[PDB]
Formats: structure tokens, C-alpha cells, sequence
């Protein structure tokens, strides 16, 4: 979902399906709906390692 | 750095229009307030800006200014005008300053 | 709306005195306050001003570095600590209130106190 | 979330709306005074039709130009007396002899239909191409028909 | 010790309740935009074949809906702005632990 | 020693921010939980809060304390008064800057509260706090004994490790305590030592002026009709979405 | 982590979605807001806020 | 004896109101010949309720709590789905055979 | 116990009056905590009733402290969290779409729901009776009679 050529790289590709929504009436914030992190999700469903 | 100068005493006739002048360096840009003051009584401001009167004061008073001089004009001179008058100016240098009281008679 | 002063009278050269000014009829905590003196026969002379929070205070050249101003907002009182008297400080001292309706920054004065005589002599 | 025929459900009054079910047999009693003679309205002569574009699609993906030679400029209706093509527009404006554009949606892969226009009709015919997207976000506009042959 | 207990409606029943209805027959009414020779009208026509809408002299009659059909069964329930098909017990047959 | 780690945070201030669940309804709390990071093991979590830690109300190093914004005044409270819980009481390990390292069990939400005078300020957010056990035996609480195994934990370490967040000039905070009625007109009175930006819709002519002394607008009659913005920006702030943006 | 610039409220007037080049950013201009801060309503024009 | 002395009202009764409810992340739709594949990554357990617009609704409702891919056939005569609290979404197929 | 009125029967903003062995004692409401699975937050109180914001659980407890002696009462009534809409959550979202839900309003006005108030039954009090000189003395509290 996010990917960079190196841990210190300055450029990163992001594709998270980020989409904005209206703020609640009278509230002050920038709400969004976004896919949960693919890295966490992979950690949840990762098959056991080659070891 | 700035001194406000007024005539020390003024002679006027009742029922006519009279003027009391006030001058000083950089006076044109800075606001020139005008205060009516009987010698023993507390001061009461007659003109709070270059132009405008505060609420309740009679309409016969009006300040003015041009270039680097200012004026207090009284229409229909009254015995109630028979008192001292002062021109005030504020500046970031020295803050508030009053001039020499113009003794009306 | 009222400003009532007290504390003056007669004192000794080089000594200390106090002037106090109590206010009513408005929210005292918001407005600047001023002390302005007048000698007998001469015109008004600005003594000092305080800036409605105690953050800023200003004094005139002829009274520089001598006198002190403070204000207790909760108790609604203005104190002029009248220290290091001189002979020619003899004059009336008026407590006055800074005026709104100021337009450009100008420091108009709206309501004046009755005035307190201060005499300095042996 | 379970009603047949895609009905929406509302509660005050209790009701279902937008049920794509059946058909409504409308009957119109048109007064005799509202009709207008053929002579008055614009009369079309010697028209030709050509499908300058056809996309067999749910929406009006089909375009056809009619070259006309009218007896007098004005406005008049256009229709297709058949279920093969459904037109987007009801009437068109004409200026002596020129060309006009008709939008339509179609079912036939090898379309052919009689475009009735202004006291005449022209036999529009052509070949048509498939659409772009598999799935669209609106319902059909063109009446389905059996013929979709080579 | 004599003790007695009874059932009564919840204090919130005035605003949190389900309405058990019976639905008998359908009435179809449609908001239509009708134009005839640039004489245009926007109306609500009752689709029964009887009620006409007669603006500008042309009489429109929307016949009966060709395939009479309803998504509501004979016996329905309303709750929280949602309509359910449910065979709730008749008044006077409500059994414990179930609707009614 | 540690004073070099605060030289950047000394230039910042705490701020109030929206919280969905305060003690009663959604409010503008002094402790707003902007982020709840719990990607480590052993239940350790790093909260980011609108309030600041490690430095007192005047910007000086004062250890185990919080400074938080209460209606424009930076007030202070010992960190041991603070409590927080996710599904069971957590424990405050340390706090530095905007951030708080704590130890928490699993939960579907995290609540943080403290009492001052007679008012209990609380803020609860629905961010999930995970408990990730290290290894192949899924413990809900770390064991009393066992073997040492590799793990990643939010360190009790405030030194600079190359990760940064941004400072931004704060947006002007509107304040209705500055505006009142006097002489049957709207009077605006900026706090001393600061400035206020006053924008009034009166007389069919918008008036927008900047003032540091009391001003009375003769053309305005209702205090709802004019707005006063607390134009103070000497201290910077994190660009939280809960604050307005400066120009 | 979903970085968020502060919502740049311009009230009683319109705005534009001035872009930049951050990774997978979204910018949108909401109309008709009426924000409340800790000190009251941010502005006065009930509509045409942005 | 008789003990009833008065009635006293009960406050805090249920009242209707507007109420904030989450929106789950926008589903990733991929189209195919009479087919729609939804890739779904719910943040919280979401009810996916789908049905068809034909004579037989063939409705389904599922509580998706983990990421999923769900492929449905979209007939020429309509199909729709409501996922989470989003508005219902309609989809209609066309003839696009290879 | 009761909420919203003090020991003497006057109005008081947020306080609980409760009977302690025949004396109506008073305590501020913020001292009265309650929890179901996590701590709750008392939205308000009125009369016998208390509007609170609680999570789900299998039992609910209300407790406080007075005179350095803790008072508590835990009951097995189930408290359940009922999410609105078709997305199931345990804690309300920070943001989302507005939808209709029915909630216990912070509203004390006289709606169309009533409970009943009856004449209290006589309450036994053995503190009134004491032994003195091989005979049983019984001493009612002042101003209130006793049935022996
Ligand atoms: C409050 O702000 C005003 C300006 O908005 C300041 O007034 C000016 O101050 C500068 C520098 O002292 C002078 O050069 C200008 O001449 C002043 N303005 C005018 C029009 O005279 C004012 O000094 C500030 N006061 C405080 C409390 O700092
Ligand atoms: C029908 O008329 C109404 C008049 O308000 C209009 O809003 C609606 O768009 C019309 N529908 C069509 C497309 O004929």
C-alpha cells in the first residue's frame, strides 16, 4: 500500500484508496475513509515463514 | 520631541463664533483631542477624535485640523464656554501630552 | 460611572505617599487607567498610565523612574505609589479612564476623577 | 433490502416506490381542436439518412444524420415506429435544406429502422459496434429485441 | 408475605414500538410529466383507469397496472422506519418469548 | 542533559481540540488523543495528545508534568493525577513533548482523564489498542518467567532517532469571552499583552480591525454580530486537523 | 500514517484546491460549513463559508 | 389499605435524533462480463446486503469482518448492493461477449 | 436514591440525596461513580432516574464514599451497546454520516410516561429500642411517632 525504494528514500508510492468526507456540522476536522494498512493486514494473514 | 502650543489667553464676544488653535510637530497625522476644563473642576473631553464629539456634549463644539495645525471652534460663544481648554495628543514617544491651557474670557 | 480618589494631602520632601482610585459603573478589568496632574495656575501634565493587565506601564519624562503604578482588578482599585517627593510636585492629581471610540491609536480619556491635592513642603 | 423488482420502501405512508414492474396502459383523449393540418406544419421532401456513428449501448450511443430538403423552416417531431431504436429527442429544427442530428439507443447489432420525421419517413440502416464497459450505472433505454444476428 | 407482579408497557413505548399491520390491496399513483404539442403539465395521476387528469382539454387515464403485484404480504410490521414481512400472532394469540 | 531534547518543544504550546466523547457529549477538550500507535509488543502504546509533557507552563524543564491549554491559558498538572484506560487501567510510563509512552491492555477505545478543581476532563477515542504477544504462545499478560526472545517495543527513550513531525504557525483561535456589551454597543477587549482581530458585520459595511486596547463599535448592537480572534502566534503548534490553518 | 493539513477555513467566501505533490493526496473544498471552536463560532456568514 | 397517592413522570425517555455512524472504506469494484467483483477492506464489521432487480431478488446479507473478495453476477436486468452505511449502488450489465 | 434535589427538598443542580438509616443525607453527583465493564460517565440525574453513558457488560455497579466508608451496589442486569446502522462498532466514530437513531435524551420534561408513588410502608428500626433496668425502653425520634 505504501512502498519506497529504501528506508531512507525521499520518494514513496502510496495507494491507500484515501477518500475525503464532509466534516461533521459544527465540527472542525478533515475526515477520511481509508483502507486499513496492508502491512498490518499482511501481518495478520502472513503464512508461517520459510523457517 | 513634540510640544503642543496654544494661545495662553483668548478674548471673545458672546453669540459669535470663536476658535482656539493648537500646533505641534507631526500633529497633523496624530490625533488631536480637545478637553474642556474649568480650573477647579474635573476635565471633560469635548472632542475625542479629530472630528467627532462624545455622546451628551453640546453640538456647538467642533474640532478641525489642516496641514500641521488644529483648531477648536465654538459656535455661539456662551458663558458656559468661559473656561480653560486643552489639546491632547498621544504618540509612541512620550505617550500622552497636553498643551498650554487656553484661558477663555 | 464613577472614579473616586483618596490618599493624598500633605507630605514631606523626599518621603513617600500613596494615591488610590476606586472605580464603579464599568468592568474595570478591561480599560487602561491614567494619572494626570495639574499645578495651580498651569495646565494638565500627564503623570502615567497602566495597560489594564499590569503588563505595560508608562511614565512621563519629568517623573521618570521615581513613581510606581499598580492595579488590583479583583478588588477594583488603582494604586499610585507616590515615592521620592519633590517640592515642585505640588499639584492636583486626577485619576482618569481611557476612552473607547478611538479610531486610530490615540488614547482618549473618557471619565475623570475629582482630583486629589498633593503638597510637598517642610 | 429484499423486495423484488428493486422497489424502494418508505414508511409514511407505508409504500413502495420505483418498482420496475409491468406497464401502465395510458389512454389519451386528445381534443379535435388541438390537431393541426399537415399543410400548416413544416413538410419534408427528399430526405436521406445515415448512421454517422453507432455504439450498441444502454445509453443513446447511436448518432444519425438526416439530410433534409424542407418546404419551410421551423420545427417538427421525429420518432421511430418500432422497438428497434429509442430516440433521445422528440423534435428537431429545420432550415430549408440542410442536415439534422438524431440521438438514439438501439438493440440490433445490424440496425435498420424507419425514422418517421415531419410528415415523411426515411429508412435508416447501418452496422453497429459493441460498447466499451461491461457494467453501467443506469438502466436500459432501448427496447430489447430478438434479432442480434450477423 | 403476599406478593404480586404484572406486565405493563415500557416507559419508552410511546416512541420505541413496532406497529403490526395488515395490508389488503394496492393503490398505484405516479408523478408524471406529460406534454402534448408543447402543452406541458406535471401532475400526480392515480393509476386506476378511473381518475382522469384533464388539464388543457386532453384527458389522460392511466389504466390499471398490468400485472397487479405488491412486495407486502397480507400481514406486515413497521419498526424504526423499516417494513418487514412477518406473520405476527393475531390479536389475542401472542405467545411468550416471541414478537407479540 | 535532557534539556537539549526540549529546545524544539520549548517553542511550542498545548492546544484545545475536538473530542467525540468528553464527560458529557462531544466537547473541546484540553487532552485530545490525535493518534494511538500500538504496533509494538507487550502492550506498550505511544499516544499523541494535544497537551504537552515534560515541561511546565512557562517552558521550563519540570519532569513528570503536563501542560495543557485551558481557554488560552497554559495550565499545569502533575502527571500522576492523569489516568487512562482502554479496557482496564493503563500505566503512564513516561511523557515527552506531545507524546506519551504508556502500558495498556487490549481495547476497542482509549480514554484519558484527569480532575482539576471540581471538573473532570475526559477524552475517549475509538482507536483500537492492540496487545501483540511476542512468539508462538498467545499470552494476554507477559509471563513471570520464560526465555528471552527477539521483540520490538516502544522504548522508554526520548532521544532523537530521525523521525520528525511538523511545527506550524497556529491559526487564530476565536474567543467570545473577548466580546461583550457596553453602552448598548459591542465592546471588544483583547487580553493585555496580546492582540485581537475583530471582524464585525454591521451597518451593511464589514469592519475588520486589529486592536490591543479596548474598542467600542458604535455601529454594532448585538455581540453575536461580531467575532473576535485571539491573534497570538508567538508559540507554534502541531498542524492538527482540529485547529484552523494560518494564512 | 495519514497526514492531514489543517482545514483552511475561509469563511463568507470561496477557496480553490491549490495542489502540491505529496504521496496520494486528496484536496477538497467543502461549502456551507459553520465551525465551532472552544470560544464560539469561527465566523458569521451562515452560508458561503468554505 | 389503599396506598396509591400520586403519579410522577419518568425523565430521559427515548427520542429520535441524528446520530453519527461510520462509513467504511470505499469498495474496489472490478467489472467483467456480467460480473462485478468487490474487493472489501472493512475497518469494522460491515453488513454487505446485495440483491437483484429481477422477479427473484435473491438477496444476500453477510457480516464481513475481515478483508474479502466477493464476485456477483450482474444480469442484464440489474443488480445492487449496499455495503456498510453507504447509499445503495446500482449496476446494470450489457452485451459485451468476446 | 434521588437526584437533583437536596436533603431539605429544595432544588440543587447536581447532587444525590439518599436515605441513611432514616436520615436523608446528601452528596455531590460527581462523587458517585458507576461502571459496567469500564467506568461510565453520568450525563445527568433527575429524581429516581439517572441518565448515564456506559459500555456493554454483564452487570452494573454504582458506588461512592462517605465518612470514609465505601457504599456500593452491583446488580446483574445486562447493559448492552446497540450500534446504529449497518456497520457494527463498540465506540461511536469520530466522524461519519448522519443517520436516525433513538437515544435516551438529556431531557427531563413531562413526557407521556409515569411511574407511581405510594404511601411508604412502616420500616422497622431496632436502634429505637434499648434495655435499661430489666425492662425494655423504646424512644421514638423527635417529631415522628413509632409503633411498638
Ligand atoms: C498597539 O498597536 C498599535 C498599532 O496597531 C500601536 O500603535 C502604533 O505603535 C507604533 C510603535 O510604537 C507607533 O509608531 C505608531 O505611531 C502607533 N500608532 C499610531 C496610529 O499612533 C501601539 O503602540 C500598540 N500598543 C501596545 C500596547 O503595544
Ligand atoms: C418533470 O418536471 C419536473 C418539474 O419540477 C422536473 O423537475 C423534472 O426534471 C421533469 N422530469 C423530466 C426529465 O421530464
Amino acid at each position: 500500500d505504501i512502498q519506497s525504494r529504501t528506508v531512507s528514500s525521499s520518494d514513496l508510492y502510496a495507494n491507500t484508496n484515501l477518500v475525503l468526507q464532509r466534516p461533521k456540522a459544527g465540527a472542525i476536522h478533515v475526515p477520511y475513509t481509508q483502507a486499513p494498512s496492508g502491512f498490518e493486514q499482511w501481518k495478520k494473514d502472513k503464512a508461517p515463514s520459510l523457517k | 520631541p513634540m510640544r503642543l502650543t496654544q494661545p495662553r489667553s483668548v478674548s471673545v464676544s458672546p453669540g459669535q463664533t470663536a476658535r482656539i488653535t493648537c500646533g505641534g510637530d507631526n500633529i497633523g497625522s496624530k490625533s488631536v483631542h480637545w478637553y474642556q476644563q474649568k480650573p477647579p473642576q474635573a476635565p471633560v473631553l469635548v472632542i475625542y477624535d479629530d472630528r467627532a464629539r462624545p455622546s451628551g456634549i453640546p453640538e456647538r463644539f467642533s474640532g478641525s485640523k489642516s496641514g500641521n495645525t488644529a483648531t477648536l471652534a465654538i459656535s455661539g460663544v456662551e458663558a458656559g464656554d468661559e473656561a480653560d481648554y486643552y489639546c491632547q495628543v498621544w504618540d509612541s514617544s512620550s505617550d500622552v501630552l497636553f498643551g498650554g491651557g487656553t484661558r477663555l474670557t | 460611572v464613577q472614579l473616586v480618589e483618596s490618599g493624598g494631602g500633605l507630605a514631606k520632601p523626599g518621603g513617600s505617599l500613596r494615591l488610590s482610585c476606586a472605580a464603579a459603573g464599568f468592568r474595570f478589568s478591561d480599560f487602561h487607567m491614567h494619572w494626570v496632574r495639574q499645578a495651580p495656575g498651569k495646565g494638565l501634565e500627564w503623570v502615567s498610565r497602566i495597560s489594564h493587565g499590569g503588563v505595560t506601564t508608562r511614565f512621563a519624562d519629568s517623573v521618570k523612574g521615581r513613581f510606581t503604578i499598580s492595579r488590583e482588578n479583583a478588588k477594583n482599585t488603582l494604586y499610585l505609589q507616590m515615592d521620592n517627593l519633590r517640592a515642585e510636585d505640588t499639584a492636583v492629581y486626577y485619576c482618569a479612564r481611557d476612552s473607547p471610540y478611538w479610531g486610530d491609536y490615540s488614547h482618549s480619556l473618557d471619565v475623570w476623577g475629582r482630583g486629589v491635592l498633593v503638597t510637598v513642603s517642610s | 433490502f429484499t423486495a423484488p423488482f428493486g422497489c424502494e420502501i418508505y414508511t409514511n405512508p407505508i409504500r413502495a416506490e420505483n418498482c420496475a414492474v409491468g406497464s401502465i396502459p395510458l389512454a389519451f383523449d386528445i381534443p379535435d381542436a388541438l390537431f393541426t393540418r399537415v399543410s400548416e406544419t413544416p413538410t419534408l421532401s427528399a430526405a436521406e439518412c445515415t448512421l454517422n456513428e453507432c455504439v450498441y449501448s444502454s445509453d443513446f450511443g447511436g448518432i444519425a444524420t438526416v439530410k433534409y430538403s424542407a418546404s419551410k423552416s421551423g420545427k417538427c417531431a421525429v420518432h421511430v415506429p418500432s422497438g428497434t431504436a429509442t430516440l433521445k429527442e422528440a423534435a428537431v429544427e429545420l432550415t430549408e435544406q440542410g442536415s439534422a442530428t438524431i440521438h438514439f439507443s438501439t438493440a440490433n447489432i445490424h440496425p435498420e429502422f424507419r425514422l418517421q420525421i415531419c410528415t415523411s419517413y426515411v429508412t435508416c440502416k447501418g452496422d453497429c459496434h459493441p460498447p466499451k464497459d461491461h457494467i453501467v450505472t443506469h438502466p436500459q433505454y432501448h427496447a430489447q429485441t430478438f434479432t442480434a444476428a450477423v | 408475605q403476599v406478593s404480586k407482579a404484572y406486565v405493563m408497557k415500557s416507559d419508552d413505548c410511546l416512541a420505541d414500538h413496532a406497529e403490526a399491520y395488515k395490508a389488503h390491496t394496492a393503490s398505484v399513483q405516479a408523478f408524471l410529466n406529460i406534454t402534448v404539442g408543447e402543452h406541458s403539465i406535471v401532475t400526480t395521476v392515480y393509476v386506476n383507469g378511473e381518475t382522469p387528469v384533464n388539464f388543457n382539454g386532453v384527458k389522460i387515464t392511466a389504466g390499471p397496472l398490468s400485472t397487479a403485484w405488491t412486495p407486502f404480504d397480507r400481514k406486515i410490521v413497521q419498526y424504526a422506519g423499516e417494513i418487514y414481512n412477518y406473520d405476527f400472532p393475531e390479536y389475542g394469540a401472542g405467545q411468550p418469548g416471541a414478537f407479540g | 542533559s535532557t534539556e537539549e531534547l526540549f529546545n524544539e518543544y520549548k517553542l511550542t504550546r498545548p492546544y484545545m481540540a475536538r473530542c467525540i466523547r468528553c464527560a458529557v457529549g462531544s466537547c473541546h477538550s484540553p487532552i485530545a488523543i490525535e493518534a494511538v500507535k500500538s504496533d509494538g509488543h507487550d502492550g506498550y502504546v505511544r499516544l499523541q495528545t494535544s497537551s504537552q509533557y515534560g515541561l511546565d507552563s512557562s517552558g521550563n524543564l519540570k519532569g513528570r508534568t503536563m501542560r495543557y491549554d485551558m481557554h488560552g491559558t497554559i495550565k499545569e498538572i502533575p502527571l500522576h493525577q492523569v489516568s487512562l484506560y482502554t479496557s482496564r487501567p493503563c500505566h503512564i510510563v513516561d511523557g515527552h513533548g506531545y507524546f506519551l509512552l504508556a502500558r495498556c491492555p487490549a481495547g476497542d477505545s482509549i480514554t484519558m482523564e484527569f480532575k482539576k478543581d471540581s471538573v473532570r476532563h475526559s477524552c475517549s477515542v475509538p482507536y483500537e489498542v492492540k496487545f501483540n504477544p511476542v512468539g508462538r504462545e498467545l499470552y494476554t499478560h507477559p509471563p513471570e518467567h520464560g526465555v528471552e526472545q527477539a521483540c520490538q517495543v516502544y522504548a522508554h527513550d526520548a532521544q532523537n532517532r530521525g523521525a520528525y513531525v511538523e511545527m506550524h504557525l497556529p491559526g487564530s483561535e476565536v474567543d467570545s469571552s473577548l466580546v461583550s456589551l457596553s453602552g448598548s454597543s459591542v465592546t471588544v477587549t483583547p487580553p493585555d499583552g496580546t492582540s485581537a482581530l475583530v471582524e464585525c458585520e454591521c451597518g451593511g459595511t464589514k469592519i475588520s480591525e486589529t486592536i490591543n486596547k479596548t474598542k467600542q463599535f458604535s455601529q454594532c448592537t448585538k455581540k453575536e454580530q461580531c467575532r473576535a480572534y485571539r491573534l497570538q502566534n508567538d508559540k507554534w503548534v502541531y498542524n492538527s486537523d482540529k485547529l484552523p490553518k494560518a494564512a | 500514517k495519514t497526514g492531514m493539513d489543517s482545514p483552511a477555513i475561509k469563511c463568507c467566501g470561496s477557496q480553490e484546491c491549490t495542489p502540491t505533490y505529496r504521496p496520494d493526496e486528496q484536496c477538497k473544498v467543502f461549502t456551507g460549513v459553520y465551525p465551532f471552536m472552544w470560544g464560539g463560532a469561527y465566523c458569521f456568514c451562515d452560508t458561503e463559508n468554505t | 389499605g389503599a396506598t396509591l397517592k400520586g403519579k410522577l413522570h419518568v425523565p430521559f425517555l427515548l427520542a429520535d435524533g441524528k446520530c453519527t455512524v461510520p462509513l467504511a472504506p470505499e469498495p474496489m469494484i472490478t467489472f467483467g462480463f456480467r460480473s462485478v467483483s468487490l474487493k472489501l477492506h472493512p475497518k469494522n464489521p460491515t453488513y454487505l446486503i446485495t440483491r437483484q432487480l429481477a422477479d427473484e431478488p435473491h438477496y444476500t446479507h453477510e457480516l464481513i469482518s475481515e478483508p474479502a473478495v466477493r464476485n456477483f453476477t450482474v444480469t442484464e436486468k440489474g443488480w445492487e448492493f449496499v455495503w456498510g452505511n453507504h447509499p445503495p449502488k446500482r449496476f446494470w450489465a450489457q452485451e459485451t461477449a468476446p
